[PDB]
């Protein structure tokens, strides 16, 4: 399963 | 043994027009069991195992949402390395991210990464203890900045020595037929003659599953690395490995040589004599 | 720029006149962009798959090209690898005994 959420640089 | 659950992500920018390629793929230890590619048909995180088409339509609706989701931070991502790095709008450039954890015999957690490059060079990595980052360089620094003031390091800590190590753990109960399954390498020698003085003794190990393996050369009982070729590790594309190891010898003097033989699958290590 | 390593291969050990899967595994190299042929008698074969992208520790790419293919004493197999690194396309026998 991925991870819920993302993050921009 | 050990296990791991590990995913993958590529995008490569397209400058002339449109979105980047980009390729995600998910893994169990050696494993393919899921993949995304923006240029096929389907637009959805498809199966790549037996095991994980067990799971609903509802887990296939939250992984493509998610994989698209990844798709956008790396389009936005290209966009402000370009301008990180002073970098023309002409060139096509990469972007990839690798996250996963790591657990024991006991299927406890044991590590968890998450971890950035940019054009192939280390960008940002989280360190070991899941509460601070690698920043390689200046721009990156201003990125772990960014990070620190928005504490993603703990929501990262918290998927990966969590929801990573139960959904693991999952898939390994219900792929245990495979996944479970240690399949040992299938050995044997060969012998090449290169001239009526030399003789090459090849040590095949073959069919084995996970893809971690040693191979060595012993000459009388002692380690042998001289006059020895070892190929990288290589998938047969069935799902298991193979690999080889040679030592180039005098001929008529073959019996001095043993090949040893170490994976998860044998109890003991094997030993092979031409 | 990394140049790609090439491995060139049956999925099982080589028989004349027996059923296989010819495999041309590239790995090592950076960008991802690559061309890779099997080639039968130097002639690029046409039904040919590979593996999803994926990459090492290292960053590095690594892919795997593969057919079903029936070896014989004489004809000849080989994977043709073109990157941006090469400045002419690298060909690789296929040899059974490696």
């Amino acid at each position: 399963l991925q991870l819920p959420q993302g993050t921009t640089l | 043994g050990s296990h791991s659950m590990r995913y993958f992500f590529t995008s490569v920018s397209r400058p002339g027009r449109g979105e980047p390629r980009f390729i995600a793929v998910g893994y169990v230890d050696d494993t393919q069991f899921v993949r995304f590619d923006s240029d096929a048909a389907s637009q959805r995180m498809e199966p790549r195992a037996p095991w994980i088409e067990q799971e609903g339509p509802e887990y296939w609706d939250g992984e493509t949402r998610k994989v698209k989701a990844h798709s956008q931070t790396h389009r936005v991502d290209l966009g402000t390395l370009r301008g990180y790095y002073n970098q023309s709008e002409a060139g096509s450039h990469t972007v990839q991210r690798m996250y996963g954890c790591d657990v024991g015999s006991d299927w406890r957690f044991l590590r968890g990464y998450h971890q950035y490059a940019y054009d192939g060079k280390d960008y940002i990595a989280l360190k070991e203890d899941l509460r601070s980052w690698t920043a390689a360089d200046m721009a990156a620094q201003t990125t772990k900045h960014k990070w620190e003031a928005a504490h993603v390091a703990e929501q990262l800590r918290a998927y990966l020595e969590g929801t990573c190590v139960e959904w693991l753990r999952r898939y390994l109960e219900n792929g245990k037929e495979t996944l479970q399954r240690t399949d040992a390498p299938k050995t044997h020698m060969t012998h090449h003659a290169v001239s009526d003085h030399e003789a090459t003794l090849r040590c095949w190990a073959l069919s084995f599953y996970p893809a971690e393996i040693t191979l060595t050369w012993q000459r009388d009982g002692e380690d042998q690395t001289q006059d020895t070729e070892l190929v990288e590790t290589r998938p047969a594309g069935d799902g298991t490995f193979q690999k080889w190891v040679a030592v180039v010898v005098p001929s008529g003097q073959e019996q001095r040589y043993t090949c040893h033989v170490q994976h998860e699958g044998l109890p003991k290590p094997l030993t092979l004599r031409w | 720029q990394r140049t790609p390593k090439i491995q060139v291969y049956s999925r099982h050990p080589a028989e004349n006149g027996k059923s296989n899967f010819l495999n041309c595994y590239v790995s090592g190299f950076h960008p991802s962009d690559i061309e890779v042929d099997l080639l039968k008698n130097g002639e690029r074969i046409e039904k040919v798959e590979h593996s999803d992208l994926s990459f090492s520790k290292d960053w590095s790419f690594y892919l795997l090209y593969y057919t079903e293919f029936t070896p014989t004493e004489k004809d000849e197999y080989a994977c043709r690898v073109n990157h941006v690194t090469l400045s002419q396309p690298k060909i690789v026998k296929w040899d059974r005994d490696m």
